[PDB]
């Protein structure tokens, strides 16, 4: 029916633009995100005591919208689960509840609730709605992308780890045992760890400084040692994280292929198996369906050289060979 | 022809799947529906546009020339086609098993009837095992 | 004519060293830049009272300076014009005005003019003086390069702002928790997220510190974490600022090669057709053309590896398949 | 052959399109000009300077064995030629079609007339289409 | 029998999990190195005198714990010597303990007693406990490493180095000369030197700054291209380390090929040698080495493109091309 | 005569070790270099008043054995001229003196002599000898591939270096103008320049902060951008770094390739032409010249995939193909 | 032929190298070490695993037509071969030398006998060069 | 031959370029020094070294079945041949021109006599343009 059908794409389309976004649909999520982010500062605001009935109120009229946008969220993407056979049916909504990240958007509805109908508690509901803002990456990417990226350069980063530890160990040694005497913001090897990884990670805040030439040296010496070391990672994660993007790109565009591929066969399978109500069936579906899907399908082949390409020319190029080799015997 | 002049005099009327010479988009899809088709408006329309000779679907049905006279035996298709079973064939030499091949059939793209995908795992190579050769398969479809 | 030809000639040279600036033409940029430049330290100069008379003198000759060149720019310009069909005629002129960096430098010009004629309107058209210098990117290239490589890479930039600020977040607020009372830097969360932030991203101004071992010991743990991941955007974009110029140059690199195609083929086609004064052209005209032609094609055909190499080498490679195939079906 | 015979005639002077054998570089050009080609005196010298047996214009017209003799049927030409409509050739297989034959030749490069351009469409390949094949083409110049 | 290959099989896998760890056995290194650390921490607590004499108690009884497992680490190590005819017998295991790292930690084991049996004697053996931390990685791997890769980068390192300490050198000599009269932190060019390198390594500590708007203007223009050189090697240790860890991978990957290629070369000799006792045996050495050899050898074989792949492309085309000869002569 | 013969190898040798090291020459300039940077620490020692008497002794003493080496250096270099008909004979090794460092070393010679003899003369003397210092690099290498990257990716830097400049302005701009009142720290915009290039460089001296809650937040928000932005042109030119000398490395590795094709063609022509005291000859001619030359180029030959191996792959190929067309025009 | 039915008497019970037709992994591992072979249980099961009709040891013995009918002369065969020389032919040319071959058999993978080695540097190869073509030798298995 | 035979008479004590079969490595370069060769001891070192039966310069010349046995016709000569052209062919299609040859010859490597090099651009390519094609070349040493 045209409202059944109003219905599905309706359905289909809140779908989508709930739980997998892309274009324009990022901008509900940032509205979101900002939401979220307004309640932290304005919780912040209401920490500074010589104005806080002000973000006090305005934290209030806040709530109230936090509530009714996340119970509709709630709501509508229970709903808008109508897209598969996957989560339809009361049991189906049940079964989509039990996702995780539906249950925590269920104790962040309740929280919210509960700050309206209101300190440990209070602290800990308000918390609750941090929850919300860290649980923004719901699909884990942010994280997944990071454990494996770390996971894959284990070397490099155990050996940075390593020698910048080690580094750090020996040279806040030395620079204490320089200055133990003169020196008071080396009172203790504690003080001296302390001031070691505020040089080698340049951040250098002066609490603590040499003061002996002889600590100057060793700290100047040692500084260009580990200031090279501690900002290792940094690097080695940027390379690995542009290399991974990368890599997923790329596998994430093959499957791009792996439709049209179905297509092709589906249809000439089809249609060979077939071959004037028939004939007109027949005519039409090998002239849309093959002008169409071998169109794609090839759109949807040539790029990429890496391995993809040299992969098509090694298969067509041994089949080449093979024949070199057949039509020779063949002649002689 | 017999068939295919008896097709034509259709034809005639169907170049965009009608009764008369128009665009006729939204009928071709009824109609096809009506066969059990049931396509998208969208997949009609990109469809008539790309394939045409008046580009308006009311084209004066160069198809004649094409669905018939074509024997759909056109190198692309044979290319095509191996392209089609590389991404199935990990690491290849006839990879596909008759259960890749339902498996593909009736559960993504195009669901074909698992009989039809049956008479496939028969007709197209009846020994159904893991070394399916791909030769025969683009002939099956052109030339075997 | 010999007047003519010379009005052609210095009418496009300079429009190329005012527009589209190459080799040389930069001194005349550089030039205009370092006027700009002198004429914002100058201004600062003149906001230390101490010594601002000689500051107002040197400012008043430098507007002179700048007034006299920039009209002379703008003029220069417009008449810079000749060198195509698009801008030539008096509508032609006025299109060419219409195009938006020649409106703020009429706006540039008469902000001048009104200096020089004579706090709040000074102060505006003071600053239309330094829009002039922001303006000096008028094609938009170091805009457009960033824009474009923050999109790309929009992923692995993603996932850094959101485990930074996540863990900006989060050690603020155990700092915050750890020295709120002995620390009096720490007076207010407000307070540790200006700690954590000047922290995080290696600055460290000293100004607040953590006292307490227990803080001293958080912030050197989430030290680590965060120094390596606010250094991240940097290391992404500057791969994807050498990935993305690289590609530029590559694509430029290819328009390079249209030109003589199009020689070759007109030559070709248009010979062939013709085929003793008739004979002598033709004689000259293949002799000439193609020797010239050919060769200028060649010399920009045959470099950069990357896929250019592999899709000649596979384009040569697909017909001699395909005639492998073709001859031994000929034989037998 | 006689024609050949007879610009040779004009040759033994001409060998850089004058009446004395000479450099006559911009004698050639301005005689060009006169002859509707108007070129550019550096363009003349780099051609003179290329392929020359003086090496300075009064060569002594060893290319009458090159213009005439030579068919112009070298390998390199056709490989030029087909390296020539890759650049326009997006995705290949044919992809010219005589319209974007007519935009190139007459919005870019050297701007032929509109009827040569169609000369070109109807000569070249008559079949107007956006597959039409280069192999002819190459042949068209060298040996078709 | 039943105890004697019981006796291998732990034999072996405790060798494995003490000398060459993979997977979960890092666990048990992941504990030693906590033990290690813990006793440093406990240490640096026992420095603190306000808080030693807990200290001191838990201190001894993880020395204790600390001898304990350090002598059945050493024994079972020794123990775990029956993996290979290499360290068996007592002579074997008399050199598997000449092996360097076994000698340290039988130092680091009589250090241990030597502390529980009781100040230079005792600062030296608790620094010896602090060897078996720098001990933790045997097999150099992360010294060869850094050394393989800052060898290969010599030039871009020498490069860095070179021009960095010339910036260093200059800009403090000029700062110095700018600032030797108000300011009073650079009273001598050895504390120009100190302000230098805390500045171009961007740690800035601030104990020591310009004051003159000469000198500021000196050590900005100087800041910026020493802050950027002294920044350098670590992107380019960083590049390295993935080279050099990328080409590692690879090279090890390759000996995983040499094992299938001996097993595929020794069956197919010793079975075409051979070819119903006898006819069961070389049915069944047939059947199960080759179904096996072939699978294994094939799987190690694909991937890989770099080099690899386009080895084996030419290969095959040296004899295809070198067919191509062949056959043309053979027919004519 | 072997006295001639030891004469040309001492000649050859030190030539090498003075000019062109590699290896174990390094030893020498790292001597030459060690040298001067004691003269350079002991200048700095003798500034320093309150021990000076012991730096002006140990000073004379160095300045003794740096006249002798450099004395000796110039003169065993200028007699290293004996290893090409280039720098032989009076005039040739008076060219060879001509060679601009070799004038340098004049002068560092003789301003040594009159430090010996014996402010303004002195310290320029002194300076001279710091001149050899930077004199190390002779042939520039440094200073090339520096500059050669820098040319190279200039869109990246200029890009880089705009935006950052542009950041610096106008966060500075607005800071000031928040904090212009409350804040002493920027009196004047000369002073809030000097805050924001300490910020955006991430050296953070601490002398200049914002103090109010605006400022601060503008000094956040700003630092992100700018902070990844100067740290950009690091990247940059690491990478840039690695990509030019792996560039030099495979060029430099070519030409190895260049004296073994001449061997090559030079035995083949002349003993083909020549083709028993002659048979003799021609035998051993052929045998020896063949079996190493041959050998020589083709471990010479393999390596470096990039481009080499595939335009190998491709000569081979293009002939393959034209034999294909030409066979089977020749069958039919 | 004779041998082949008369192995095939055996192998109606051996299909899992037993005397009933069953997994019989341990009892083939356990007759094969009687055999001298002394095998890996878990070496026997994947194998068995692998190529199997019943999939479960007692297989109905199609390895009857794989064993004697399969010439072992593959292609498959042929390249991999070719391959594992590849990994021991350092800038290949036949680099292989007798020397060569007795180290990896006699020091790696299987340890077999020295005199087998001697044997194998005899009838593959009788000239005991450094150069050895593997040509010879991957006919030499197949058909050599 | 007469030749071969004749040189193998010398070649019996001269194996090592000697009176007596023997290392003789400086024998053999103060021989060819006198001859006019004057090679280094290095260099005479490693070529014996290299191809040897006894590898101790007493070879019992099995170099009498190398030297005019092996016509240097083997196909790794011609490919080494092309590649040596290949570095100094920049762009290739016989990219050498005599001056070039002359050039190499008389400035690089072993400079041999300018007369040489003029027979060597008379004889193996008397065109002596820049397009000298290679297959000739290096059919002139192997079989041209
Ligand atoms: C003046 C000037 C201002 C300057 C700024 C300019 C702004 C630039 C914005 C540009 C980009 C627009 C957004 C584009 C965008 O989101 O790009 C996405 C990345 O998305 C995420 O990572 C998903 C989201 C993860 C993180 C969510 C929370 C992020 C909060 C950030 C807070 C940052 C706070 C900032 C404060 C800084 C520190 C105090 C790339 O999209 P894609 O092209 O890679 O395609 C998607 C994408 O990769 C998805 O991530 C991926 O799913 P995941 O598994 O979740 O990764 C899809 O695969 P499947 O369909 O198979 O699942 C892919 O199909
Ligand atoms: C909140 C969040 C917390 C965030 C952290 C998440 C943690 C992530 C941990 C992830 C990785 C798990 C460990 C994996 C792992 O160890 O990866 C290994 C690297 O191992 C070493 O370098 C060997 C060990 C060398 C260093 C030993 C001591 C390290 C002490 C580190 C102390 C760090 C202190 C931290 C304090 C920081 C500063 C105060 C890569 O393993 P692989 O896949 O490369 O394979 C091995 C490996 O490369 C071996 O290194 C190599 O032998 P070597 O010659 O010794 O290199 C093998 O070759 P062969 O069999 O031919 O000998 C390879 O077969
Ligand atoms: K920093
Ligand atoms: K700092
Ligand atoms: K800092
Ligand atoms: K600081």
């Amino acid at each position: 029916s045209a409202a059944h059908k109003r219905y599905r794409r309706l359905q289909n389309w809140v779908y989508n633009v709930l739980e997998r976004p892309r274009g324009w649909a990022f901008v509900y999520h940032v509205f979101i995100f900002l939401l979220v982010f307004s309640c932290l500062v304005l919780s912040v605001l209401s920490t500074i005591q010589e104005h806080q009935e002000l973000a006090n109120e305005c934290l209030l009229i806040l709530e109230f919208v936090m509530i009714v946008v996340f119970g509709l969220e709630y709501i509508v993407r229970v709903w808008s689960a109508g897209c598969c056979c996957r989560y339809r049916g009361w049991q189906g909504r049940f079964r989509f509840a039990r996702k995780p990240f539906c249950v925590i958007d269920f104790i962040v509805f309740v929280a919210s609730v509960a700050v309206i109908a209101a300190t440990s508690a209070l602290r800990s509901m308000r918390f609750l709605q941090i929850l919300r803002m860290v649980r923004m990456d719901r699909r884990g990417g942010t994280w997944k992308l990071l454990g494996s990226v770390v996971y894959a350069h284990s070397k490099e980063l155990i050996t940075a780890w390593y020698i910048g530890f080690l580094v750090l160990i020996f040279a806040s040694f030395l620079v204490y045992l320089a200055e133990k005497d003169a020196n008071s913001d080396f009172s203790s090897y504690a003080d001296s760890l302390w001031w070691g990884t505020i040089t080698l990670t340049t951040i250098g805040y002066g609490d603590k400084t040499p003061h002996t030439w002889l600590g100057r040296v060793l700290a100047a010496g040692f500084a260009l040692l580990g200031i090279s070391f501690f900002a290792l990672p940094a690097g080695i994660l940027g390379s690995g994280f542009a290399l991974k993007v990368q890599e997923q790109h790329r596998q994430k565009h093959f499957e791009k292929r792996r439709m049209p591929a179905a297509n092709l066969i589906q249809a000439a399978w089809r249609l060979y198996s077939t071959d004037p109500a028939v004939k007109t069936v027949i005519r039409s579906i090998r002239i849309l369906k093959f002008l169409v899907a071998k169109r794609k399908f090839k759109e949807t082949l040539r790029p990429y050289d890496v391995k993809d390409v040299i992969e098509q020319y090694s298969a067509g190029h041994l089949d080449m060979l093979g024949r070199i080799k057949s039509l020779q015997t063949r002649v002689d | 022809t017999e068939e295919q002049i008896a097709e034509f005099k259709e034809a005639f009327s169907l170049f965009d799947k009608d009764g008369d010479g128009t665009i006729t988009t939204k009928e071709l899809g009824t109609v096809m529906r009506s066969l059990g088709q049931n396509p998208t408006e969208a997949e009609l329309q990109d469809m008539i546009n790309e394939v045409d000779a008046d580009g308006n679907g009311t084209i004066d049905f160069p198809e004649f020339l094409t669905m018939m006279a074509r024997k759909m035996k056109d190198t692309d298709s044979e290319e095509e086609i191996r392209e089609a079973f590389r991404v199935f064939d990990k690491d290849g030499n006839g990879y596909i098993s008759a259960a890749e091949l339902r498996h593909v059939m009736t559960n993504l793209g195009e669901k074909l009837t698992d009989e039809e995908v049956d008479e496939m795992i028969r007709e197209a190579d009846i020994d159904g095992d893991g070394q399916v050769n791909y030769e025969e398969f683009v002939q099956m479809m052109t030339a075997k």
